[PDB]
């Protein structure tokens, strides 16, 4: 897709993306995720 | 074996370094298939055991002469994968390596010849390790291997590499055009495809090679615009499937080059076949095709006992699948 | 020179004793009744001597010479049984066997067990010399679609009663094992006098106990019955046969549908079978197995199946059955996207 | 020592045997009618009463008081062999005896009669290990045994065994007590010994026990240990909590739930264990492999696990294709990448954060 | 002058750091009499396995009788102690693998004991043994005499048959916690009169996973390099982990974009001389104690007390997404380190992919 | 009689050892105080001083002088280990001695009292080698050996070997040597040798040696053989096949700016100059990763590439730095994939190829 994205993948970078969100609970105070 | 004409220099070196008594006695040579590395190791084990040498030949009248000619020097104990295998176990090794533990008959230097390193199992080479370390005095090795790299790292350290390059191209090809009479663009085809390192090339001019070359070569022009590769499992399955591969490895190359631009390649001797193979696919397609075909005949060669034919054509229907609009192409990554 | 069968063998038996007999199959359980059928018949008619020998170049001949020539210091008209190797006869082995023709007497019985043998195995001299007076009883298992016939048979003969349920789960649980099948039987009706044998009575006292070869499990995969090719490797798995034949013996199938389903697009299928040679009870199956799967198919199963060989001789791992059984529901009518199987 | 429940309670008479009414019936039958087969083999699995069977059998074929099918146990033989000391109750293992040396001399000497017994029982364990000169020599000597032998053949895997061998010797594979047999014996065991229990325990023994009476006695005698003369619910949770070994399918289950905390535990549990980490991560492939091939067929699940059948069930039906993909992918990427990840236990805990929270970008085909 | 290993093993139960569950189990057997005739041990190297077996024969043979406390002082404790009881049969299985020779080991089982009580059989690594081994010993396991005890011991306990298993009462040794080598160490160091510190102790025992016997040997090592000391710069020198608090500056460098520091942070690392792939590796320990951190709040030891609070910021500041991602291109990097052309070629080139890639602040992109 | 300089140079103090300090002071400060293990493996690369530590080690626990941690290599007994003669130091290679009866006869003959001196040294060499059962049987020995034995480990690799193993012995982890120390190692050789040597050869023998200072004496020894006998800039770079040149930089230019033409244009005259295709691809690596930290910070570029200075700075104002790093991932992966290549011209053409398919 994006130049980032492309670059990424071809360096062998996953890229993992949250999907899920819920799981990831306790002193987790994450107010801008950038999303 | 032969003795190859640019041979002479090389040679004409390392015996120098014999005749100022500061030899190597690990002494790794890194030779392609065809440049008579086994020549050079034989003429410098002919020199070694010379009882009286003149000048850098070997006189050929002495008692080692004679026992060389004869092929039963009690000395010079080579070493050489059995003919019905094609590896070397740690016993061969042990029993070298026990009988160089005493002093030689002829009371003058021992040598050694491993025939290809890379043959050597891994229990064999570390047990030769030991024996490379600190051989006894007047002792010489003579190892050998294309690939230096493919040796262990331990092995690589203890012995002094020397790398036979081959001759000019125009030499070889010269060369060649003296020993076979053939068409000029078939030789220097030829010599390309066996990484410019003649002899290599006369003995697949020699051999049926090349009519299997020029076969593989119309099956794939056939297939090319048909699509129908699997077709090409015809001309490829053979018990010399890993050069078959490189051929065609070559050919892909030599289209890819032609999409880049380029002004001379590999398999000179079929324009037309490497410019439909350009034309028809595009380079990425190229790419895959290349890498995945160099990765099969990898996992062929160091593979022992893999189902050739099943590899061949697992290979064939990727490659089919490849060329299926819209199917993601694997990229190479370690 | 009489071609018979086990069930029959009894009325040829009361009719008249033959001079030279000989079991030919694969089946252990009608191969041993007709054995000791023949050898109680014997017995009846005043044969005491029941003498036993391997066929084995190790073992030698001077005794059966010596016994072939003579009589029985307490007894007469001996009787002689032949433990044929698997294997089959060879050339010592024939000038064995006609060496034994050529001295032959009336009084001895004989009687010969073994694999059944092939084309260019059947035609021989001493079998020749003895087609004038040769009985062979064709002793093969029944295919699994005349195992019903023989089970509900067999029940019958034991004046038991078998439903069709009944006779489903034997055949299931007793597969290529009739030996098995019958001592089953014997035991149900010894555990249930009154011989009504419903669904419950035989499904609380069987076991799995059925024995296979790899063919049967390509077969199964061809059919494409999900069910039996997991019972097949189960009990493949278990009675330890390593999984190297059974991937052969897959990929050489594999690689003939790929073939004829690449070359069937302006070739007619008779040609091509033809051709290929292959047998003629396998021609409609072939083309059942063609026509059920298309060319999406048979592609990832080539991949899977050089991975399972990759991860078998190289990681040398445990998790080869796991793989055969993906690979076998992957040949059926099922999505397997192969995202597990990582064809 | 007070002996041990195992020993102490090999069942002396036909009556007190759990389970295996089948066999039993058919003995009882066999030996009261006086019909006897050449050679016996009880096949099954570990901890099912093949070898007490075997001796009940030899035991009440060979009694004083003739051939019954109710041994009185209390006569010179049967005496002898439940204190197992009996002369003509020979008892072999294929084990060290394969040799042809070994063979030949058995061969020889089962010609020999009896000494004291009606039958020389010959008690085989483990035939399914006999080299095929031993078991060609088996099959030729039971082709027609004299009338004062016997054999009593006692296996584990009759698949091993070719049918030859049932060519001549009638076979009496043994099932699985099941649950609520091996519960009852327990109690029964427990309640002549004066030795107090709860149910629940009982039941997770039984449960844990996995159709096995000596894995239940045995358990059962742990528990004992653990809980001080007393088996207690406590007891016997801590005891199988420390001898578990399902690791894997928890943690498949917690990912399944997205549960981190638990999913963090088993994994504390297991580095506690010191199992492997790359095992583990094959383990918990293979379980999710399975379950994938669950859902494709219900039969996929082979009857040669039973513990973990109704997870297996309940998570092949639950989660949806899907999800069971990503699962598979993530965890092949983790073992992929776990030679380099910083430690073991952080690769085995970052391939689990990622599978149970995350998802990879998948690559996209660009046009050409 | 003797090694730790030998001269600290147990000798009597109370010796024992940790195991509590087996412990407990054996003394009780022992005390209420009820003795099994086979005992299986199982657990990781240096657990405890082959100590708890000696610490039984111990028992079972003492003198004054079977005792879940021997005395250690009469004639049997001493010779067990030194190895050198008669009775105690310490047998290998590889010595004996082939069926012959544990037939031939079980052909004198009947035989009454020398003087002990019991003819008590220790075999180490049972899982080595043949199957037909195992099959020969079963007979012998399920009806051993009254006056033979076995003591199975592996650290593979999944190897042997389920009909061994089930003949045999199994006790799964679990892997000693930190705390509780920490803890042991401390206590033998103070027993030995020897200087240490708590960051060198809390070093060892994260060194030593759960094996005590490889933090007696770290500790060893540790006193040989210090001079007779346990110096917490001499334990971080021998382990060549760096002080966390370089690596911790390095991940807020990386994250805050500001090549600069990086540069500084390595340069000061290769002019200290320590290895850069133990650099990268303690990088990508403090992403993934990072990541575990936002999935769950007690994630990290109180090891990493000190630097606790800190790290919980970065936590907190950071998405999950770029920290998957830092850890991702971290260990691709450490992937392509052998086949760099240097280790700190390697080091910087992996360091400059995370800031080129960086999400929130991106490097420059001239056309 | 000749031999050549890595037996010429062994050490045969602790103080001739070069690198390693920290094993070097465990071993001593062991020694002086009387606290020495029966277990010490060797974990390292090749050609750092395995073997010649345990030698080392050996010499001083059998100095007659009594356990000195500096053996003095005068005695008899340390004279026989210097030359390889001391019964009770049994050198043993693991993969010759993996059967059965070799490992029983070794863990027999251990109650035997030493012959010479007091401690019989057991120095295994590659112990990774040896069987699994070799292992499980030698655990016993190598917990509680008798006090008069001590077993002397050296593996290439640590890991392979069982953890028990592991457990029971003291790990030394000998660093690999870096540039400056085999630089002034080399140095110091060829100054006590009487052979001159230039800086700029001892630099590149010591970069070439890989971080093991056997393969830096072989080299040194190949070099010398082919120098008449002289240590000359040009002559190793002849040997060594480094270019040292502009071909590299250009190359990659050409590389980036796709025109895939000047690359093979580039690829053919290297070949036909035949220089060695390993070095090419470090030296591109070298430059990409000295563009990329100029793109970072510009003052990180040194004067010796002053003579192609603006190019360069060119390159890191025109290359984002993903390309950058884009190639050399590529870079790197035909470096992996070059032994493993049907030829090393075909792999190293396949490498720039695929690199030359990226672009912005
Ligand atoms: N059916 C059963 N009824 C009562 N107790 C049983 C039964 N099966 C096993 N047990 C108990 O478990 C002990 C050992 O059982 P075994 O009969 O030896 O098991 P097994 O079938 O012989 O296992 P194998 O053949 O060695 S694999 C007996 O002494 C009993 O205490
Ligand atoms: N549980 C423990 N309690 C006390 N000291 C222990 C414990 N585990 C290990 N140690 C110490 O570490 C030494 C080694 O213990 P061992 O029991 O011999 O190791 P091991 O578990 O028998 O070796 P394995 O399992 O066969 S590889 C002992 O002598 C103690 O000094
Ligand atoms: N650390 C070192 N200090 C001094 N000389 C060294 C060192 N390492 C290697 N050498 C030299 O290299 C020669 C052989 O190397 P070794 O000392 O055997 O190292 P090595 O690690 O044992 O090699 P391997 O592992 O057996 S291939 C020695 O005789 C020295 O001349
Ligand atoms: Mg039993
Ligand atoms: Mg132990
Ligand atoms: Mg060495
Ligand atoms: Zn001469
Ligand atoms: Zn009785
Ligand atoms: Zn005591
Ligand atoms: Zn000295």
């Amino acid at each position: 897709t994006s130049r980032r994205d492309w670059q990424l993948q071809q360096l062998g970078i996953t890229q993992w993306s949250l999907r899920r969100p819920g799981a990831l609970q306790g002193e987790i105070a994450i107010a801008i995720p950038a999303h | 074996m032969r003795w190859y004409p640019w041979l002479r220099p090389d040679f004409e070196k390392l015996v120098a370094s014999y005749q100022a008594g500061r030899g190597h006695h690990a002494l790794l040579i890194q030779a392609l298939p065809g440049m008579g590395d086994d020549a050079l190791i034989y003429a410098l084990s002919r020199y070694l055991l010379c009882q009286q040498p003149q000048g850098h030949k070997s006189c050929g009248h002495c008692r080692g002469c004679q026992l060389m000619q004869a092929g039963t020097h009690p000395d010079y104990y080579t070493l050489a994968p059995e003919k019905g295998k094609n590896t070397l176990g740690v016993d061969a090794v042990r029993e070298v390596t026990e009988k160089l533990n005493e002093h030689a008959r002829l009371g003058g230097a021992k040598v050694v010849w491993v025939t290809d390193a890379a043959l050597l199992t891994d229990a064999a080479a570390n047990a030769l390790l030991k024996t490379l370390e600190e051989p006894p005095a007047e002792t010489w090795f003579f190892l050998a291997t294309r690939e230096p790299e493919r040796l262990l790292a331990t092995l690589r350290s203890r012995c002094r590499l020397h790398y036979l390059a081959p001759p000019p191209e125009q030499y070889a090809v010269t060369w060649l055009s003296r020993e076979v009479t053939m068409s000029q663009d078939a030789l220097l085809a030829a010599l390309r495809l066996s990484a410019g390192s003649p002899g290599a090339a006369l003995a697949l001019f020699q051999g049926d090679n090349w009519q299997a070359r020029e076969t593989l070569c119309q099956a794939l022009a056939y297939s090319v615009p048909s699509g129908d590769w699997y077709s090409l499992l015809a001309a490829l399955n053979h018990e010399q499937a890993p050069a078959r591969l490189h051929w065609l490895a070559t050919l892909l190359m030599d289209a890819l080059k032609r999409h880049h631009g380029a002004a001379q390649v590999t398999n000179v001797d079929v324009p037309g076949l490497v410019a439909e193979l350009a034309n028809h696919l595009s380079p990425s397609r190229l790419q895959a095709i290349l890498g995945d075909v160099c990765h099969i005949r990898e996992q062929l060669m160091s593979v022992t006992g893999i189902n050739r034919e099943l590899l061949i054509t697992d290979l064939l229907l990727r490659i089919e699948h490849y060329l299926q609009p819209g199917v993601v192409l694997p990229v190479p990554h370690l | 020179m009489i071609r018979l069968y086990p069930e029959q063998l009894r009325a040829q038996l009361n009719e008249g004793l033959r001079a030279a007999y000989l079991l030919l199959g694969n089946d252990p359980l009608l191969l041993q009744e007709s054995q000791d059928a023949v050898r109680q018949v014997a017995a009846a008619q005043g044969f005491e001597e029941h003498h036993t020998f391997s066929i084995d170049p190790n073992t030698d001949w001077n005794a059966i010479f010596s016994l072939c020539q003579a009589m029985s210091l307490f007894a007469s008209r001996q009787t002689l049984l032949l433990l044929l190797p698997e294997n089959g006869p060879n050339a010592a082995i024939n000038e064995q066997l006609l060496t034994l023709t050529g001295l032959l007497h009336d009084d001895l019985l004989l009687i010969v067990r073994g694999n059944k043998l092939s084309k260019a195995q059947e035609n021989a001299a001493w079998f020749t010399a003895l087609a004038n007076r040769s009985v062979q009883v064709t002793c093969q298992t029944p295919e699994q679609a005349q195992l019903p016939r023989w089970v509900a048979a067999r029940a019958k003969q034991l004046n038991l009663e078998l439903d069709d349920a009944a006779n489903q789960v034997l055949c299931y649980c007793y597969e290529g094992n009739l030996l098995a099948l019958a001592q089953a039987l014997e035991r149900l009706s010894l555990l249930w006098p009154d011989g009504k044998l419903t669904l419950p009575r035989v499904e609380q006292a069987v076991n799995d106990a059925a024995h296979f070869t790899p063919f049967h499990w390509v077969d199964a995969l061809l059919m494409g019955k999900s069910k039996r090719a997991l019972h097949i490797l189960q009990q493949l798995r278990l009675e330890g046969s390593e999984p190297v034949i059974l991937l052969r013996t897959l990929q050489r199938e594999l690689l003939l549908l790929v073939n004829l389903k690449r070359q069937s697009a302006h070739t007619p299928l008779r040609a091509l079978f033809d051709k290929h040679r292959v047998w003629q009870n396998r021609r409609g199956m072939m083309g059942e197995a063609l026509n059920r799967l298309s060319q999406t198919q048979l592609r990832q199963a080539v991949q899977l199946l050089t991975r399972t060989e990759l991860t078998l001789k190289q990681d040398y791992g445990q998790s080869v059955w796991a793989e055969l059984e993906g690979l076998s529901l992957l040949l059926c009518h099922k999505p397997l996207a192969d995202v597990f199987i990582d064809g | 020592s007070y002996q041990v429940l195992a020993r102490k309670w090999r069942p002396q008479t036909f009556a007190d045997v759990v389970g295996q009414e089948h066999v039993l019936t058919a003995l009882a039958n066999g030996l009261s009618l006086g019909r006897i087969h050449h050679a016996y083999l009880f096949s099954g699995t570990r901890g099912v009463g093949k070898t007490s069977i075997a001796r009940l059998l030899a035991k009440g074929l060979n009694c004083e008081t003739g051939i019954t099918a109710t041994p009185c146990g209390v006569c010179d033989n049967c005496r002898e062999i439940e204190q197992g000391r009996f002369v003509d109750l020979i008892e072999i293992d294929a084990a060290s005896r394969t040799k042809v040396e070994d063979t030949r001399d058995l061969l020889d000497n089962v010609q020999y009669a009896p000494a004291r017994g009606r039958f020389k029982v010959y008690l085989i364990d483990e035939v399914h290990m006999l080299s095929r000169h031993s078991f060609n020599a088996l099959l030729k000597t039971l082709e027609e045994p004299p009338e004062h032998v016997k054999f009593l053949l006692a296996t584990t895997d009759p698949q091993k065994l070719p049918v030859t061998i049932l060519s001549r010797c009638l076979q009496f594979h043994l099932k699985a007590l099941d649950v609520e047999q091996i519960r009852h014996q327990l109690e029964h065991i427990l309640n002549e010994e004066h030795i107090a229990h709860e149910p629940r325990a009982l039941q997770l023994l039984a449960r844990a026990a996995e159709g096995s009476l000596r894995d239940a006695l045995s358990l059962t005698d742990q528990a004992i240990a653990s809980g001080d003369g007393q088996v207690s619910t406590q007891a016997v949770s801590a005891m199988l909590g420390t001898l578990d070994d399902d690791q894997a399918l928890s943690l498949v289950e917690a990912m399944v739930e997205a549960n981190g905390e638990r999913v963090m535990a088993l994994i504390n549990e297991a580095a506690a264990r010191g199992i492997e980490w790359e095992a583990l991560l094959v383990e918990m492939l293979g379980l999710l492999h399975r379950i994938a091939m669950v859902q494709l067929s219900p039969a996929a699940l082979g009857n040669d696990m039973a513990a973990i059948e109704l997870r297996m069930r309940e998570l092949a039906r639950t989660i949806p294709p899907t999800d069971i993909q990503l699962y598979y992918q993530t965890l092949l990427i983790g073992r992929k990448e776990l030679p380099y990840a910083p430690d073991r236990r952080m690769g085995v805990e970052m391939t689990l954060l990622r599978a149970l929270a995350f998802h990879p970008r998948m690559p996209l085909p660009e046009p050409e």
